[PDB]
Protein backbone atom coordinates (compact mmCIF):
# COMPACT_ATOMS: atom_id res chain seq x y z
CA UNK A 1 0.00 0.00 0.00
CA UNK A 2 1.32 3.43 -1.14
CA UNK A 3 -0.29 6.97 -1.47
CA UNK A 4 -0.48 8.95 -4.91
CA UNK B 1 -34.04 10.01 -20.40
CA UNK B 2 -31.06 7.93 -21.55
CA UNK B 3 -28.09 9.14 -23.54
CA UNK B 4 -28.06 7.88 -27.10
CA UNK B 5 -25.35 5.22 -27.13
CA UNK B 6 -26.41 4.17 -30.62
CA UNK B 7 -23.76 6.00 -32.68
CA UNK B 8 -21.47 3.89 -34.93
CA UNK B 9 -18.73 4.22 -32.31
CA UNK B 10 -18.91 4.17 -28.49
CA UNK B 11 -16.10 6.74 -28.49
CA UNK B 12 -12.49 7.25 -27.44
CA UNK B 13 -11.03 6.10 -24.14
CA UNK B 14 -7.80 8.04 -23.53
CA UNK B 15 -5.67 6.58 -20.74
CA UNK B 16 -2.84 8.68 -19.35
CA UNK B 17 -0.58 6.47 -17.27
CA UNK B 18 2.16 8.39 -15.46
CA UNK B 19 4.52 6.05 -13.59
CA UNK B 20 7.97 7.64 -13.71
CA UNK B 21 8.56 11.30 -12.89
CA UNK B 22 11.53 13.61 -13.51
CA UNK B 23 14.02 13.35 -10.65
CA UNK B 24 13.93 17.11 -10.08
CA UNK B 25 10.22 16.98 -9.18
CA UNK B 26 10.99 14.66 -6.27
CA UNK B 27 7.87 12.57 -7.03
CA UNK B 28 7.98 8.80 -6.41
CA UNK B 29 7.48 6.14 -9.09
CA UNK B 30 3.90 4.88 -8.99
CA UNK B 31 4.43 1.11 -8.66
CA UNK B 32 1.32 -0.85 -9.66
CA UNK B 33 0.01 1.71 -12.15
CA UNK B 34 0.72 -0.50 -15.18
CA UNK B 35 -1.68 -3.06 -13.69
CA UNK B 36 -4.31 -0.31 -13.57
CA UNK B 37 -3.60 0.78 -17.16
CA UNK B 38 -3.86 -2.72 -18.64
CA UNK B 39 -6.96 -3.49 -16.56
CA UNK B 40 -8.65 -0.32 -17.86
CA UNK B 41 -7.55 -1.01 -21.42
CA UNK B 42 -9.18 -4.44 -21.44
CA UNK B 43 -12.22 -3.23 -19.48
CA UNK B 44 -12.97 -0.36 -21.87
CA UNK B 45 -12.07 -2.49 -24.91
CA UNK B 46 -14.84 -4.86 -23.87
CA UNK B 47 -17.28 -1.95 -23.71
CA UNK B 48 -16.33 -1.22 -27.33
CA UNK B 49 -14.27 1.92 -26.70
CA UNK B 50 -11.34 2.82 -28.92
CA UNK B 51 -8.65 2.83 -26.23
CA UNK B 52 -5.45 4.86 -26.52
CA UNK B 53 -2.81 4.33 -23.83
CA UNK B 54 -0.21 7.07 -23.24
CA UNK B 55 2.64 6.60 -20.76
CA UNK B 56 4.77 9.10 -18.83
CA UNK B 57 3.60 12.38 -20.39
CA UNK B 58 5.08 15.77 -19.45
CA UNK B 59 2.64 18.49 -18.38
CA UNK B 60 3.09 19.99 -21.86
CA UNK B 61 2.32 16.65 -23.55
CA UNK B 62 -0.83 16.19 -21.46
CA UNK B 63 -2.23 19.57 -22.48
CA UNK B 64 -1.27 19.02 -26.12
CA UNK B 65 -2.86 15.56 -26.24
CA UNK B 66 -6.11 16.82 -24.71
CA UNK B 67 -6.19 19.79 -27.09
CA UNK B 68 -5.64 17.50 -30.10
CA UNK B 69 -8.28 14.96 -29.00
CA UNK B 70 -10.80 17.73 -28.35
CA UNK B 71 -10.19 18.94 -31.91
CA UNK B 72 -10.98 15.56 -33.45
CA UNK B 73 -14.35 14.91 -35.06
CA UNK B 74 -16.45 12.97 -32.55
CA UNK B 75 -19.62 13.11 -34.69
CA UNK B 76 -19.94 9.33 -35.02
CA UNK B 77 -19.07 8.75 -31.37
CA UNK B 78 -21.57 8.26 -28.54
CA UNK B 79 -19.32 9.44 -25.74
CA UNK B 80 -15.83 10.28 -24.50
CA UNK B 81 -13.74 8.86 -21.70
CA UNK B 82 -10.49 10.12 -20.20
CA UNK B 83 -8.64 8.20 -17.47
CA UNK B 84 -5.83 9.96 -15.59
CA UNK B 85 -3.38 7.92 -13.51
CA UNK B 86 -0.78 10.02 -11.71
CA UNK B 87 0.24 11.98 -8.66
CA UNK B 88 -2.13 14.80 -7.78
CA UNK B 89 -3.13 17.57 -5.41
CA UNK B 90 -6.46 19.36 -4.99
CA UNK B 91 -7.65 20.26 -8.50
CA UNK B 92 -4.38 19.11 -10.03
CA UNK B 93 -2.83 16.13 -11.80
CA UNK B 94 0.92 15.81 -12.39
CA UNK B 95 2.68 15.52 -15.68
CA UNK B 96 6.08 13.86 -15.34
CA UNK B 97 7.73 17.28 -14.96
CA UNK B 98 5.10 19.34 -13.15
CA UNK B 99 1.41 19.98 -12.48
CA UNK B 100 -1.51 20.59 -14.78
CA UNK B 101 -4.84 22.07 -13.67
CA UNK B 102 -7.64 19.55 -14.11
CA UNK B 103 -9.88 22.47 -15.14
CA UNK B 104 -7.59 23.25 -18.09
CA UNK B 105 -7.85 19.64 -19.29
CA UNK B 106 -11.62 19.34 -18.97
CA UNK B 107 -12.20 22.81 -20.48
CA UNK B 108 -11.23 21.61 -23.96
CA UNK B 109 -14.37 19.48 -23.95
CA UNK B 110 -16.87 22.16 -22.86
CA UNK B 111 -20.13 22.09 -24.83
CA UNK B 112 -19.08 25.24 -26.68
CA UNK B 113 -15.44 24.25 -27.34
CA UNK B 114 -15.95 20.68 -28.53
CA UNK B 115 -19.00 20.86 -30.80
CA UNK B 116 -19.03 17.18 -31.80
CA UNK B 117 -19.37 16.10 -28.16
CA UNK B 118 -22.17 18.53 -27.25
CA UNK B 119 -25.06 16.63 -25.65
CA UNK B 120 -22.85 13.57 -25.17
CA UNK B 121 -21.48 12.20 -21.89
CA UNK B 122 -17.87 13.20 -21.19
CA UNK B 123 -16.32 11.03 -18.52
CA UNK B 124 -13.18 11.78 -16.52
CA UNK B 125 -11.84 9.11 -14.19
CA UNK B 126 -9.08 10.28 -11.90
CA UNK B 127 -6.77 8.11 -9.82
CA UNK B 128 -4.61 10.69 -8.02
CA UNK B 129 -4.21 12.25 -4.57
CA UNK B 130 -6.38 15.27 -3.78
CA UNK B 131 -4.41 16.42 -0.77
CA UNK B 132 -2.76 14.78 2.23
CA UNK B 133 -5.58 13.88 4.60
CA UNK B 134 -5.93 10.28 5.81
CA UNK B 135 -9.26 8.68 6.73
CA UNK B 136 -9.00 6.64 9.96
CA UNK B 137 -12.46 5.23 9.37
CA UNK B 138 -14.95 4.23 12.05
CA UNK B 139 -16.17 0.99 13.68
CA UNK B 140 -27.58 29.00 -25.26
CA UNK B 141 -29.82 25.94 -25.30
CA UNK B 142 -27.65 23.73 -23.09
CA UNK B 143 -25.11 24.74 -20.39
CA UNK B 144 -21.48 24.47 -21.50
CA UNK B 145 -20.65 22.59 -18.28
CA UNK B 146 -23.43 20.00 -18.80
CA UNK B 147 -22.86 16.29 -19.56
CA UNK B 148 -19.57 15.89 -17.68
CA UNK B 149 -19.01 13.22 -15.07
CA UNK B 150 -15.91 13.18 -12.87
CA UNK B 151 -15.21 9.99 -10.96
CA UNK B 152 -12.56 10.78 -8.36
CA UNK B 153 -10.80 7.94 -6.58
CA UNK B 154 -10.94 9.68 -3.21
CA UNK B 155 -12.58 12.43 -1.14
CA UNK B 156 -11.47 16.03 -1.67
CA UNK B 157 -8.44 16.87 0.48
CA UNK B 158 -7.42 13.22 0.84
CA UNK B 159 -4.63 10.93 -0.29
CA UNK B 160 -5.65 8.15 -2.71
CA UNK B 161 -4.34 4.59 -2.17
CA UNK B 162 -2.44 2.43 -4.65
CA UNK B 163 -1.16 -1.08 -4.02
CA UNK B 164 2.16 -1.79 -5.73
CA UNK B 165 1.14 -5.33 -6.67
CA UNK B 166 -2.63 -5.17 -7.30
CA UNK B 167 -3.01 -1.60 -8.61
CA UNK B 168 -5.02 1.25 -7.11
CA UNK B 169 -7.98 0.44 -4.89
CA UNK B 170 -10.23 2.60 -7.06
CA UNK B 171 -9.25 1.37 -10.52
CA UNK B 172 -9.27 -2.25 -9.27
CA UNK B 173 -12.80 -1.77 -7.99
CA UNK B 174 -13.97 0.26 -11.00
CA UNK B 175 -12.88 -2.35 -13.54
CA UNK B 176 -14.38 -5.20 -11.46
CA UNK B 177 -17.74 -3.43 -11.17
CA UNK B 178 -17.78 -2.55 -14.88
CA UNK B 179 -17.03 -6.19 -15.79
CA UNK B 180 -19.77 -7.47 -13.50
CA UNK B 181 -22.44 -4.82 -13.98
CA UNK B 182 -21.97 -2.91 -17.27
CA UNK B 183 -24.47 -5.25 -18.93
CA UNK B 184 -27.07 -4.65 -16.19
CA UNK B 185 -26.75 -1.35 -14.27
CA UNK B 186 -26.86 2.37 -15.08
CA UNK B 187 -23.43 4.02 -14.69
CA UNK B 188 -24.21 5.98 -11.50
CA UNK B 189 -25.37 2.72 -9.89
CA UNK B 190 -22.17 1.04 -11.05
CA UNK B 191 -20.12 3.88 -9.53
CA UNK B 192 -22.10 3.52 -6.28
CA UNK B 193 -21.07 -0.15 -6.21
CA UNK B 194 -17.47 1.05 -6.66
CA UNK B 195 -17.87 3.42 -3.70
CA UNK B 196 -19.05 0.57 -1.50
CA UNK B 197 -16.31 -1.81 -2.66
CA UNK B 198 -13.52 0.70 -1.95
CA UNK B 199 -15.10 1.79 1.31
CA UNK B 200 -15.63 -1.71 2.69
CA UNK B 201 -13.10 -4.11 1.17
CA UNK B 202 -9.91 -2.04 1.39
CA UNK B 203 -7.80 -0.85 4.30
CA UNK B 204 -4.15 0.14 4.23
CA UNK B 205 -1.43 -1.94 5.83
CA UNK B 206 1.73 -0.07 6.74
CA UNK B 207 4.69 -0.48 9.07
CA UNK B 208 4.29 3.27 9.56
CA UNK B 209 1.54 3.95 12.13
CA UNK B 210 0.69 7.28 10.48
CA UNK B 211 -0.30 5.43 7.32
CA UNK B 212 -1.67 2.23 8.85
CA UNK B 213 -5.30 1.05 8.88
CA UNK B 214 -6.54 3.91 6.68
CA UNK B 215 -9.66 4.02 4.53
CA UNK B 216 -10.92 5.53 1.29
CA UNK B 217 -14.20 6.67 -0.25
CA UNK B 218 -14.33 7.71 -3.90
CA UNK B 219 -16.39 10.70 -4.98
CA UNK B 220 -18.71 10.95 -7.97
CA UNK B 221 -19.28 14.41 -9.41
CA UNK B 222 -22.14 14.22 -11.87
CA UNK B 223 -23.30 16.99 -14.13
CA UNK B 224 -24.90 14.36 -16.40
CA UNK B 225 -28.40 15.11 -17.71
CA UNK B 226 -29.41 11.55 -18.72
CA UNK B 227 -28.88 7.97 -17.56
CA UNK B 228 -25.86 6.29 -19.10
CA UNK B 229 -26.07 2.63 -20.15
CA UNK B 230 -23.18 0.79 -21.78
CA UNK B 231 -25.44 -1.70 -23.53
Amino acid sequence: DEVD
Amino acid sequence: NSYKMDYPEMGLCIIINNKNFHKSTGMTSRSGTDVDAANLRETFRNLKYEVRNKNDLTREEIVELMRDVSKEDHSKRSSFVCVLLSHGEAGIIFGTNGPVDLKKITNFFRGDRCRSLTGKPKLFIIQACRGTELDCGIEHKIPVEADFLYAYSTAPGYYSWRNSKDGSWFIQSLCAMLKQYADKLEFMHILTRVNRKVATEFESFSFDATFHAKKQIPCIHSMLTKELYFY
